[PDB]
């Protein structure tokens, strides 16, 4: 029986994987970070409040210059803010008011948004006509489009409900490579700072590290039990972090190929909506469903300095590229920038 | 490409009234503010009027305040400038000028083709100075032009509101460099900006015969926008 | 105000943007989202288009203007993905309209349609994501039900029926009861109806139903329930 | 079924490619990560707040 | 002196609970909602009664005289009238909001928003704040301007049966009758018979408790000063102090009535009981 032989071989391959992982575990992170200086009580305060949305804010993303800020709301609108002076730069209406995520392209020219319409739209900001219009409508997914991120002027990565990610070439309008290998829906995505590799976690408790050019699954991380719905690399791109409905964030290592550390509160039984790292990667800032937003010490796994300023669930967050300020956006239609 | 066409260039006896029309075709007119800029026969561009988006605010130069009128027709996408009691000191070409203001914008980017208005029978603002009036140029050489200001335009937030415009013989001015270092769309990388404070520098390397023209400094700190006399580059 | 010129212009433009936002909010703040569901190619889209006619993988959105309120029927569900992490956009919806085709009985791949459809129905009515939303139920096409009663007995596929051979009213009552029982131990108000092509009243009931739904939440917020 | 056999073959290939990985012992990875956080420790405005003279957010 | 033990307790708790309700809302989220604005307005009014109004009556039931002096009497009368009137009007606006909530398909013209709620509190508190003038209006009740009496500090309109009757009409009887109208309409709305057969009894318990507390607390004072409008033989100072104390009791009862049965507040009270 070929099927039985293949299943057996996969089984002893899994056993070899487990043996290797155990062998390399000569310590844990908390066994070596016990003798490091703690951060201490650091409190950040709301410096601006970006208001103008009407319904919940679903996702947001800082531009590369770290000033501009694109946020997509249930209102069927994207709003491109100026986080220094709170002035709205652009307001983009949508063809389909069902938007789940957004993306500000690194060149600052294009903004990507997608959602239940199964399509990633690429709005062009810097045009003669002074308005902002779709330049491409990337279709080719079958399931619902969770999170799309840019790589350059022409290559955008998307992750959808097909249980698949795609590497779309915007100028031509067709996917170059499709990354398959998940089982659940690919609920989150994240790019390496050097953009050689990306990563994605799915509604099967597993995360997978993808190669952009080779298109084959480099490695897979397990350890979560509920849906991984937030990912953001450690700033050097050799580590990795996820947040799931386990009331838990986890930090994995891309070279140790195993869990590295966990962050959790027992009294918390609610899920996590978005994570991110600071510029030094010392702080794992994570939103939560209890309307708060914690700032974990991403190395000692011990801090509860909470960015508590929202009247409903903190949906999305991030840090500026140069790290001056974090930003959050919650279901109360407000984006609060903290520093 | 975008398009603006003006009309209403009648020839009138002094003190009369006129209307000037700037029909817009090829962009979302309702989102752009507009200016009106003026050019005497052998002088430099001078600023005349400004009407913001949606007619929220309007500004006029001191030489014209209370004497000119300006208006927008959004559904018809048209700009009007109504003249009453025109002096003989207004016989000039008029350029309707586009302008959009937001973070990273490019004001004054596109200009109308201009219309002629021939009629025959201040202080506590900024003034720009042109150290020269013309520069002798063999093509292919690297040269530069220097502007000076009475007030340092480098505002508190780090912006420097200085623009540089080129006017080729027989065409409207086109925007070269906005905010003293940022060049506009379609501008070859030959041009660049330099200086600071009260001394502003336009440096051009590998000059091309197509780049011969007249260069102008706009300050844009104060709504009494003051152009420089500008220098005419000539071919040798 | 220490703002420079272009900064003042930027503030003016942002005020214009906020003006357009307020204008669109003038209709956005009074809109209700009602998630429309169904399976078996029963024609949920056709039924919504029929309401649109009656009174003035893809998503089709149908506005309704009822009694100085804007309802907006959302028609989605052609996708086969793992909808749990995609129904998050519908975590708090006013109501969940579920259309069923009464002609499905004794009509199949290899399995009769209502067993699959009602499994789907109970799966939706029992999600923890949808606990605060009432469930409305629209049993469409009853004339063909009458026609099929002249042919098919209910016991021919579902043995636990009891009644006369051609008792159409008994058939409607049993099927509606069948769909009601799958409501779990939780005290969720499951609405019901039987519609027809000339049923100019059915649209009203959706409004009526939503009314009660909101009313319930209000009483559920004041602990009067 | 041949579809199940193909899926099993794909899974076996994936696991084989996951087997030939030059693993780095977790101790070295932790030391490297901590050293990195140390090296760029002074450059983090969320960890070492900037004086208000150079803070764009007041 | 047993009374100073009881009454002070009543005021000391009256702050606490109200303050505890106040600290409950302005600290914790999930309560930062629409109706809790009405709740916090009621609690703030009752805190003002418990703070600026109750100690002065403690002084009466302790001393034989208003030892404070005339401007202190004017300020205390202003604060008592304004705070009691604002408490009543805040309860009334909360009732009218509930009636609109349960009678209407929706506050469908965008009426449920927080800005309009806050505007409603501002308007109610303003219309209560008009109570500042008449106490300082000695130029309309000229018959009693040279009259100063030891037993009371002389509110200075106590014998104006006209203005007093108009006040009782426009301040408590009209709002109380409308309260009853609105809650009766709510109960007739609840009775659906389509929770089955217990919804009606629970609603009866809650709404009857609310309306009964309000009317039983605030009748014996309004009805009795409408009485002194003409009764010169009522030895009215003693029943005055008793009835106004009954009226203040509703201020400390409110935190246990309206805000206690909205979000059940149990986790909040357990966490932050220590202020
Ligand atoms: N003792 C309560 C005072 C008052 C105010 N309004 C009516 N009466």
């Amino acid at each position: 029986s070929e099927l039985d032989q293949l299943r057996q071989e996969a089984e002893q391959l899994k056993n070899q994987i487990r043996d290797a992982r155990k062998a390399c575990a000569d310590a844990t992170l908390s066994q070596i970070t016990n003798n490091i200086d703690p951060v201490g009580r650091i409190q950040m305060r709301t410096r601006r409040t970006l208001r103008g949305h009407l319904a919940k804010i679903y996702a947001m993303h800082w531009g590369t210059d770290s000033r501009l800020l694109v946020s997509a709301s249930q209102d069927g609108k994207l709003i491109i803010w100026d986080s220094y002076t709170t002035n709205k730069v652009h307001a983009i209406p949508l063809r389909s008011s069902w938007v789940m995520t957004c993306a500000y392209a690194p060149s600052g020219n294009y903004v990507a948004c997608g959602g239940l319409d199964n399509i990633c739209s690429i709005y062009n900001l810097k045009t003669r006509e002074g308005n902002v219009r779709v330049s491409r409508e990337l279709a080719g997914h079958t399931g619902y489009l969770s999170c799309c991120r840019f790589l350059d002027d022409n290559q955008i990565v998307t992750s959808s409900g097909d249980t698949t990610c795609a590497l779309w070439d915007i100028e031509t309008g067709q996917q170059t490579t499709t990354f398959t290998g998940h089982t659940g829906d690919v609920m989150s995505l994240s790019l390496a700072p050097d953009t050689r590799l990306f990563v994605s976690g799915a509604c099967d408790a597993s995360a997978k590290l993808w190669d952009v050019r080779e298109g084959m699954c480099r490695q897979t991380f397990t350890g979560h039990e509920s849906d991984i719905n937030a990912i953001c690399f450690f700033p050097n791109g050799n580590a990795f972090a996820t947040g799931s409905d386990d009331a838990t964030c986890r930090l994995f290592d891309l070279r140790a190929d195993q869990e590295l550390m966990t962050y959790s509160h027992d009294n918390i039984i609610c899920g996590i909506t978005s994570v991110s790292f600071s510029k030094s990667g010392r702080l794992l800032l994570a939103g939560y469903d209890d309307f708060n937003c914690n700032v974990w010490d991403a190395l000692k796994a011990d801090r509860a300095g909470v960015l508590a300023g929202h009247d409903n669930r903190v949906s999305c967050l991030g840090v500026t590229d140069d790290g001056m300020a974090v930003a959050t956006g919650s279901w109360d239609s407000f984006l609060k920038i903290w520093n | 490409d975008v398009q603006l066409v003006e009309s209403g260039g009648g020839l009138v006896q002094p003190g009369g009234s006129r209307k000037l029309s700037c029909s817009a075709s090829g962009f979302a007119f309702s989102s752009f503010g507009m200016h009106w800029v003026r050019q005497a026969p052998e002088k430099g561009l001078e600023w005349v009027a400004y009407i913001s988006s949606g007619s929220g605010t309007i500004y006029y130069a001191d030489t014209v305040k209370g004497r000119f009128t300006i208006s927008r027709d959004d559904p018809k996408n048209t700009l009007f400038l109504q003249m009453t009691s025109l002096r003989s000191e207004d016989t000039a070409m008029y350029y309707c000028v586009r302008s959009i203001y937001y973070y990273g914008s490019s004001p004054f980017d596109f200009w109308g083709q201009g219309t002629t208005l021939t009629v025959s029978s201040g202080g506590s603002d900024i003034v720009m100075t042109q150290a020269t009036s013309s520069v002798p140029v063999t093509p292919g050489e690297s040269v530069s032009i220097s502007c000076r200001s009475s007030k340092s335009l480098l505002h508190s937030n780090g912006n420097t509101y200085l623009y540089w415009f080129l006017q080729r013989p027989g065409q409207s001015p086109q925007l070269l460099i906005y905010r003293m270092s940022n060049l506009a769309s379609g501008v070859p990388d030959r041009f660049s900006g330099s200086g600071s404070g009260t001394a502003f520098t336009l440096t051009i390397s590998r000059l091309e015969a197509e780049d011969v023209g007249v260069y102008y400094c706009m300050q844009h700190l104060e709504y009494p926008l003051t152009f420089g006399a500008g220098t005419k580059l000539e071919l040798k | 105000c220490t703002l420079s010129a272009e900064d003042k212009a930027a503030v003016e433009r942002s005020k214009m943007i906020d003006r357009n936002l307020r204008e669109d909010g003038e209709k956005a703040r009074r809109e209700l989202k009602l998630l429309l569901l169904g399976t078996g190619e029963s024609g949920k889209s056709t039924f919504i288009k029929q309401m649109r006619i009656i009174h003035g993988t893809g998503i089709i959105e149908y506005p309704f203007d009822l009694q100085s309120v804007i309802f907006r029927m959302v028609d989605v569900g052609g996708q086969r993905s793992e909808r749990r992490k995609w129904i998050h956009c519908f975590e708090n919806v006013t109501s969940i309209m579920f259309l069923v085709a009464l002609s499905e009985y004794d009509q199949v791949d290899n399995e009769n349609r209502m067993e699959e459809s009602k499994a789907l129905f109970r799966t939706i009515i029992t999600y923890p994501w949808f606990q605060n939303s009432s469930v409305i139920l629209f049993l469409n096409k009853k004339d063909l039900l009458e026609e099929k009663i002249m042919y098919s007995h209910l016991v021919d596929y579902f043995p636990e029926y009891d009644g006369p051979q051609r008792d159409a009213q008994a058939a409607r009552e049993f099927i509606l009861k069948m769909f009601v029982d799958l409501n779990p131990d939780s005290d969720k108000i499951l609405y019901s109806h039987f519609t027809c092509a000339t049923d100019t009243e059915n649209i009203r009931f959706v409004f009526a139903a939503v009314k009660d739904t909101i009313l319930q939440l209000n009483l559920k917020e004041y602990n009067l329930v | 079924n041949t579809a199940s056999i193909a899926q099993a073959r794909k899974l076996v290939e994936q696991l084989k490619m996951e087997a030939n990985i030059d693993r780095i012992k977790v101790s070295k990875a932790a030391a490297d990560l901590m050293a990195y956080c140390e090296a760029h420790a002074k450059e983090d405005p969320l960890l070492t707040p900037v004086p208000a003279s150079e803070n764009p957010f007041r | 002196m047993p009374l100073v033990v009881v009454l002070s307790t009543i005021c000391l708790v009256t702050v606490g609970l109200n303050l505890l309700v106040l600290y409950a809302v302005r600290s914790e989220r999930k309560l930062h909602t629409v109706g809790n604005l009405y709740i916090v307005s009621l609690s703030v009014a009752d805190l003002i009664v418990g703070a600026v109004v109750m100690p002065m009556n403690i002084l009466y039931l302790l001393m034989s005289k208003w030892s404070l002096g005339r401007p202190l009497c004017l300020f205390w009368l202003s604060m008592d009238y304004v705070a009691s009137t604002a408490s009543i009007f805040s309860v009334f606006i909360l009732c009218i909001d509930r009636y609109r909530s349960v009678q209407q398909p929706l506050r469908y013209l965008k009426y449920r928003t927080k800005t309009r709620a806050s505007a409603t509190i501002l308007g109610a508190w303003f219309l209560s704040f008009l109570w500042v003038i008449p106490i300082l209006g000695w130029n309309h009740f000229m018959q009693q301007t040279s009259v100063r009496r030891e037993d009371k500090c002389e509110t200075d309109f106590y014998d104006v049966t006209w203005f007093k009757v108009m006040t009782a009409i426009i301040n408590f009887y009209l709002p109380t009758l409308l309260m009853l109208w609105f809650y009766a309409k709510i109960y007739k709305a609840v009775r659906q018979h389509c929770l089955h057969m217990n919804r009606e009894r629970k609603a009866a318990k809650q709404l009857g408790f609310i309306m009964a507390a309000f009317i039983l607390c605030w009748i014996p004072y309004f009805i009795f000063f409408m009485v002194i409008a003409f009764c010169k033989n009522c030895c009215n100072e003693h029943l005055h102090m008793f009835t106004i104390w009954l009226g203040y009791i509703n201020s400390t009862l409110n935190p246990l009535i309206y805000p206690l049965c909205n979000e059940n507040f149990k986790k909040t009270f357990k966490r932050i009981l220590h202020i």
